[PDB]
């Protein structure tokens, strides 16, 4: 089947810049064209930028033109996008997306979207979260005190999937941010992971 | 046996060269563009309008011998060659000249400018309509059709909106506004005009000799007089047989120009009718070597330069032509002229696009070298750059409020979409006014990393980490702290 | 560029009726040469990218259910859900790809179901967390469908309300209370008390 | 000073579209005291000026629309066009003729109806008919 | 290839209910990347060019009316219309196209209504059809539904019937008589009687 | 409006040749595959013939392999079959469709289709309609004696299409066709159109 | 003698194919003396024999697939395999295994029970997925 | 790494993935053509023992006899070396026509090839030459003098030179009475300033080349002074005869895997484990440059176990290759059917022309069709009360388009006759 995966996302100061890849399995890449699409809380799905199949006609969005750069490799199934100069209303969630052939004659939309991957931008530096178990019915375990926001969180390495709830993260008044995970149950350990700190971090609930 | 050929050229001793080989031969008015959508057996012309004509398949490669390849001279061999393939089997080399009266003015004017003066002490007029005689004024001054570079012609640069194009055709249209020369004159009354010793001067080719020997008046040529102190250069012509690819006589045709046309009683009996000019064949071209007109074309062909092969040539001739005639009558200025002639070269633009482009270039003549610039772009944009990409790579190097991160950013930028380079050159200098370590590793099971600039500043951040999470070796090798 | 609003945003109905969420265009989106819409319906469920639902406004893409049905015209269009299903509350897009591409505010398709009673948990720190020098105790309710509910402290707190869950249909809340360690000393009984239209944990 | 726009619609990019804007009620000489152009807005962005020609028949351009649109005053007639060639997606807007007059305490400004242009940035319709 | 087979020849119905019509394939058209059935179905009105109604077995194409609707599976694939309309009648083809291009023998639609009285109409032969030798006596019935009348000649006859036109739903039928000049002399009334289940007409 | 419109069809002696064209407008002919398909009364439609986008691959129908020969020019827009070596199974009528841009990907089947030509093979000659007036309510004409089957027949050069009853042709015992055509009424002519004999006729029905 | 075809399935034209044969039953030097190969049937048509090899160990082919296909026969393992390359959508067929042996009067065939092959002719095709 | 020495095969496959010109020997400029600068050319030859025999043989037939006369072995594992004895007999890696090399075509499998190769197993299995041998077994045999011939280039010199045993260096033996056609290999550096300038004054100089010649012969050197100077050595003139007997080495990005495939089929051939012809079938379908992985896996397995139709699964793979690329003998027997009349025969001709990857089809049926085998146009317009209209018909003459519509008008209910239109016209 079609799957598009995304990387290079991650924490950068703002000013700085970073590099987003796309890589297309599945369908010959060389012959569609290729959508960045960016997504926040408080902004909301908006196209960014978008890339011919022969890399003839680039289009970029209002907002962003000057300072992203969409570009592609055919022969390795790649696409590349460049983004300098970046400010503070910068962070979201990048997607790539394939444009259908001949839209103008069958009407096909964007249909295939990636994962997405979590850029943020800040002044601040990143640091790893603390992990506490918590005493039991339920048990869980909380992370605090990690400033950059994605956090996986899995029970058991994806063992058990029932009962798992998650809670979305809140910042903190130290700017840092912190959230439970908990399980309800009649091995239990609770594995975290923290990518723009690299952190995988095991822990065991017990009483 | 069917062939077409020019009226000004010997139709007579062709036909009775044909006679002494049945032969057919027409010269019909404007053959040149009535021949690639009627597709004659055989038609002779010149060597610019055969590139198109084998792209398009309308004459077929002919299959040469080396002896016969060395039995003419060799620059007609490259001249008719396109994509390295022998397409038409060169016949004759014509170079414009200049033709004066010898009793009108006892020695030719050395410049164009003089000319005015002459003209005025008379009280020089020659064809308007065709591009092929006015282009030699135009290209004195620098101009160009292509940018002849390393052996290769570049089609997406044009030299036609140069400033010494300008400045000739200018000097054109003043001479018409003069009076001096006329704007609706053409080949018959420029021939008429000379016949009657009516003109002093004139420019034409060989071929208008004979019909000068047929008014009994003495006529010297020269090389056509410089244009500010620099020599004209009028195209150098090449003309040639070229054989239709649906003939049904292509061998018998091919057998005709091999051993009876392409021989010494063919070409003097074709001269005897009009007058080649440089025949490509080696003995014959020595035997008339000794003639000074022939020096006098030759040394003009010298002067100018080889007529191209492109396909992309007839489209000029016909914007160029244009221009021309729209600098003649006086309808629109000269540099008016040369943007609607290269706006109309380019092909890659549609024809509501061409279109736009003119009235863009009709209503508003002060941005006109904008207009051009972004048509350019929008041809090589539609077209099945380096220039402003070398600039903004020097300009950003030098940044210096910008550290090395950034500048290898906007260099990646700069490398990978180029067409956006001027907002991304803005942009940096937008950051300029704003501006105005080893990762170690923790092996509670877990592994962490942070950035530090010493292994003591590491081992103080993981301690406080260990600290706030309930739990010491240090590994230079791996570098990595474990605890335990 | 064309912005699109949608009227609705948020959005609650029980399961079994239909739906209707509507968004204007600034500009009419009529391709004049083959006389179409150029306006698509996409789909977000949480933690998820977007699906394409409806394409044209009017056909339905390939694979999605007959209960999903676009419509209207102009500069207003419409979609339409039936039956809303248990699995059906997500994000809805409306998305226009004539000129250039931008998308809706986007309309939240909320759950309605009967009352449900939520269970609460009261969870100490842990010691690992205290010898750090600070404390927290966590105070959890777990399967309520109105996410409405207040919590107090009895001895500055954080709550947290985790998405409704498409298959159950009911909310998790946690409220955090973090204090300083010597603050955590200086106090010996924490409970924590919950006020919801569907009750008192405490502990030493 | 009623002004009346004519022209507009859906284009496709690297096309051609001609606007036409028509003055009334001011008299000959009062309207070539006044320097009259083209304003251009987006939904959700005020208005910018992308053309303008005063009294003394000089033109002045916006940076990102320099030599792809031109705009021609015929004084005689009333009359003003704007050329547009080589679009792009980003140029969808509603157009506004615009008459600028001092009057020398201060300027004041006459803006029209407004007409709406829209660039289709499909692919496959390049050859499409029209009818 | 692949070659299909269709259930109905032909089948009868009046309108606002629905119809069924199946087709089979001898193997298995799935696509196994995909997992998308490669069969389309496609309607051809009298006298025009087939139009697309449905691929895929389930999507269905731009434009096409809610009524069409698509089912079916390995080898049995069936065509629904929920509420057949009077400008429905056209004949339905399954076609395959994962493995080369066939198509099946073609469905028949008809529409039933209630009876209608014929019309009956008696033309004689005209003069230059005379002289040049031979006769021919046309009788001619307009407007009658139920596609079932005898037509007898009393004084080697031809008889031709339209197709069912959508709007009235009725038919038209001629009785063509065919003879020489001097069979035509020798005899005087020629009468053509029509029966139906919803009348004699002569001349001399 | 994407527009295919074939040409070339008629009457041929069997065992002859005939070469089909197909013009297309109102899309990119030259990004499309294309195909030839024949619909006969006793044996209805089946897939004659398919030209890839490029020309670069084509495939033919089991019964019609080694006979046919299918080509187009992209610059022209158009499309050609050839046939040779006809036989009398061969009378049908043949349509040129489009096949949509990745139909493996989409699924998107034959779509656009033309009007057809009808090609008809025998050994008998082709022969003029006879035309006759039919005295009155209604009236009408009949065409008698023409053996190539199309025949169009309008009213008042299509004026008037409102009780319009044409009615198919029937082979008599002769081998040639006869049809008759009328309106059902409260000038009159009836036109004829015979397309392989070039017949135009305008007749006047009067009483 | 009891016949068992293995492989085949939906394959993309240009594609190969690999079919397998098994014999059981049957002694080797029986087998040996009876020939072996490769009829295929599409619906509609007739039985058509597209490989065989003789009891010596001469191939025969149809002219259609000469050189496209491939026959071999391996007495050791009493396999018959045939190898099928540069396939077009008029090679989809049922493929029957088939034994030809002489009883001196007259010729008597075994018969498997044959192996489905489907070329699906289709575009963009070049890099989608297979196991997935 | 900044520079590569290497021979100019791989050089260009490498361009095409990413005064001083007159001081060198023109055709060292024009085999590299620029991408890389020319230093060495390098040409095989055979080099014998002085005291083993006073002569060396001029046939690769006799050398057998000379061999079990001691009781000839050399480098077996690189194509290189092996490869003479097959280009002797008309073996070529790809068409040299009017200047250029003609992918589509290569010669691997030709006949003169095959005999090159059985005789290269001929002697294999006759124990005259060692298959598992490599270069530096064939050094320290020659070196220790058990071996009396060898095939080695110029490099080698310079450590037989160290094992002080006199050696003489000749053309290689002609082979079925033609000169063998060895690789003349042109060792070149490729640039991945400084470096160029570094190649430029100080290695392309006199002084540079004789001291890297010092250390390894280079042979024929590109520069002009030193290959004078050093032209009076007679095994530079060995070289040189060598070079012109046999071919350069071509440009082309088509050689490494070329390359790859003829050592694949050496190692099949001299092994034993296939024959030459399987061995040569197997190095054509690896050289074939648009076969997809599992196509060309295919193709080797149906090679493999089946050897009776190779030619035709060549064939077949060169169609699909043609076919997935990014007649006239039916031309001339269409023309030649006596009975078939000439529409028909334009029009078979035409399905030619139009398409000829049928044509096999196309001429069989027409054949079929053989066997089976063995007018103005006039018009009336009637301009009359009772019918009003024009109608054609084709006829011979006037006369029979007269009765023909003069019948016409009988069955329709004073005639003229135009004959520039060819028009009758009736009026009632
Ligand atoms: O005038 C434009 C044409 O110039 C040349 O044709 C010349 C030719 O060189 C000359 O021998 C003869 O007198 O005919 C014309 C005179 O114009 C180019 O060869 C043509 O392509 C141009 O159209
Ligand atoms: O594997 C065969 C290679 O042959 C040549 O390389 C030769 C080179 O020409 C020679 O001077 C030296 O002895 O090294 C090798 C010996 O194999 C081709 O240049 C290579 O492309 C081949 O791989």
């Amino acid at each position: 089947d079609v799957q598009l995966v995304e990387s290079g996302g991650g924490l950068v100061q703002p000013g700085k810049s970073l590099r987003l890849s796309c890589a297309a399995s599945g369908f010959t890449f060389s012959n569609f064209g290729m959508h960045w699409v960016r997504q926040a809380p408080e902004m909301g799905l908006e196209w960014v930028a978008y890339i011919s199949s022969g890399s003839t006609t680039k289009y970029y969005g209002d907002t962003v033109k000057g300072r992203f750069t969409i570009s592609r490799d055919n022969p390795k199934n790649t696409l590349y996008l460049q983004m300098n100069s970046l400010r503070s209303e910068d962070t979201a969630m990048y997607y790539c997306a394939r444009r259908p052939l001949y839209d103008g004659d069958y009407g096909y939309p964007m249909d295939y979207w990636g994962q997405g991957t979590s850029v943020t931008v800040s002044s601040a530096s990143t640091k790893g979260p603390s992990v506490f178990p918590l005493a039991p019915a339920a048990l869980g375990c909380l992370v605090k005190d990690y400033f950059p926001e994605p956090v996986t969180v899995s029970w058991n390495s994806g063992a058990l999937t029932s009962g798992v709830h998650t809670f979305p993260a809140v910042l903190q008044s130290s700017g840092l941010y912190s959230l439970s995970s908990v399980v309800t149950v009649p091995t239990y350990i609770c594995n975290v992971n923290h990518k723009p700190s690299n952190t995988k971090v095991d822990k065991k609930v017990e009483p | 046996l069917v062939i077409w050929i020019n009226g000004d050229k010997g139709y007579n001793g062709l036909a009775e060269v044909g006679k002494k080989f049945k032969v057919t031969v027409e010269h019909p008015d404007k053959l040149e563009e009535k021949f690639p959508q009627v597709a004659p057996d055989i038609i002779f012309w010149a060597h610019d309008r055969f590139g198109g004509y084998a792209q398009s398949g309308l004459l077929a490669e002919i299959t040469p011998d080396k002896a016969f390849q060395d039995k003419l001279y060799p620059f007609t061999w490259d001249a008719v060659r396109y994509n390295g393939k022998l397409i038409a089997y060169p016949i004759a080399v014509e170079a414009l000249s200049l033709i004066y009266n010898k009793d009108l003015l006892p020695n030719p004017p050395k410049t164009w400018e003089e000319i005015p003066a002459l003209d005025k002490e008379l009280k020089l007029m020659f064809n308007l309509q065709e591009p092929y005689f006015t282009w030699p004024l135009i290209a004195a001054d620098g101009g160009y059709a292509f940018k002849y570079e390393n052996g290769k012609y570049d089609i997406k640069d044009v030299g036609v909106d140069n400033a010494g194009a300008k400045a000739g055709l200018t000097f054109l249209v003043d001479l018409i506004k003069n009076k001096h020369m006329n704007a609706d004159t053409d080949y018959s009354i420029a021939e008429a005009a000379f016949n009657k010793g009516e003109t002093a001067m004139t420019i034409n080719g060989p071929w208008a000799w004979s019909n000068i020997d047929t008014s009994k008046v003495n006529y010297g040529v020269t090389v056509l007089p410089t244009f500010k102190g620099q020599p004209s250069k009028p195209f150098v012509g090449v003309l040639s047989a070229g054989i239709n690819a649906a003939s049904p006589n292509k061998e018998l045709a091919k057998e005709f120009l091999e051993n009876y046309l392409l021989t010494d009683e063919g070409l003097e009996a074709v001269n005897k009718d009009k007058p080649l000019g440089a025949v490509a064949l080696k003995s014959y071209e020595e035997e008339l070597a000794k003639d000074p007109r022939i020096a006098a074309t030759m040394e003009n062909a010298q002067k100018g330069e080889i007529m191209p092969n492109i396909p992309q040539m007839s489209a000029f001739w016909y914007a160029v032509r244009t221009a021309v005639i729209n600098a003649a009558s006086g309808r629109q200025t000269v540099d008016q002229a040369l943007a609607f002639a290269q706006i109309l070269i380019m092909p890659n633009l549609t024809e509501e696009q061409r279109n736009g482009f003119i009235q863009s270039l009709k209503d508003d003549p002060s941005v006109s070298k904008e207009i051009l610039a972004e048509a350019k772009k929008l041809n090589e944009h539609q077209a099945p750059g380096s220039g402003d990409q070398q600039s903004a790579f020097y300009e950003i190097l030098n940044m210096p409020n910008l550290n090395e991160a950034q500048r290898n950013g906007f260099i990646q930028s700069l490398k990978d979409d180029p067409s956006q380079s001027t907002n991304v050159l803005g942009e940096a200098k937008k950051l300029n006014e704003s501006q105005a370590v080893t990762t170690y590793k923790l092996v509670l099971k877990g592994e962490t990393t942070t950035k530090a600039v010493d292994a003591e500043t590491a081992e103080k951040a993981f301690k406080q980490y260990a600290n706030d999470n309930g739990v010491w070796t240090y590994d230079d090798a791996t570098k990595t702290f474990t605890v335990t | 560029n064309i912005m699109l609003t949608q009227s609705p945003s948020s959005l609650a109905v029980s399961a079994g009726e239909r739906v209707t969420m509507s968004c204007k265009s600034t500009q009419s989106i009529l391709y004049n040469s083959n006389q179409k819409t150029y306006l698509a319906w996409y789909q977000q469920k949480p933690g998820q990218s977007p699906k394409l639902l409806i394409y044209w406004a009017s056909t339905r893409a390939s694979g999605v259910p007959d209960r999903f049905t676009g419509s209207g015209s102009g500069t207003d269009f419409t979609l339409t859900i039936n039956s809303v299903q248990p699995e059906d509350l997500a994000v809805y897009y409306c998305h226009q790809y004539l000129s250039a591409w931008t998308f809706g505010g986007g309309t939240k398709l909320e759950i309605k179901r009967t009352v449900a009673a939520p269970s609460v948990f009261i969870f100490p720190p842990s010691d690992e967390q205290l010898k750090s020098g600070t404390a927290s105790v966590v105070c959890l309710l777990n399967n309520f469908y109105p996410r409405e509910a207040k919590v107090q402290w009895k001895v500055n707190s954080q709550e947290s309300v985790t998405e409704q869950d498409s298959k159950d249909s009911t909310y998790s809340l946690s409220s955090t209370l973090t204090l300083s360690k010597a603050d955590y000393e200086k106090h010996k009984v924490y409970a924590c008390e919950v006020t919801h239209q569907g009750v008192t944990k405490s502990f030493n | 000073v009623q002004l009346q726009e004519s022209g507009g619609g859906l284009v496709q990019p690297g096309g051609s579209l001609r606007l036409s804007c028509t003055a009334s009620g001011v008299t000959i000489s009062a309207l070539n005291a006044m320097a009259m152009g083209w304003y251009r807005q987006a939904p959700g962005e005020r208005r910018v000026m992308v053309a303008a020609v005063s009294e003394r028949g000089n033109a002045m351009y916006r940076e990102s629309v320099q030599g792809r649109f031109t705009v021609t005053r015929d004084f005689t007639n009333k009359m003003v066009s704007l050329q547009m060639d080589n679009l792009k997606p980003e140029d969808t807007a509603v157009y506004y003729c615009h008459v600028l007059e001092d009057r020398v305490d201060s300027f004041h400004d006459y803006w029209g109806q407004g007409t709406q242009v829209t660039v289709s940035s499909l692919e496959g319709t390049k050859h499409h008919h029209h009818h």
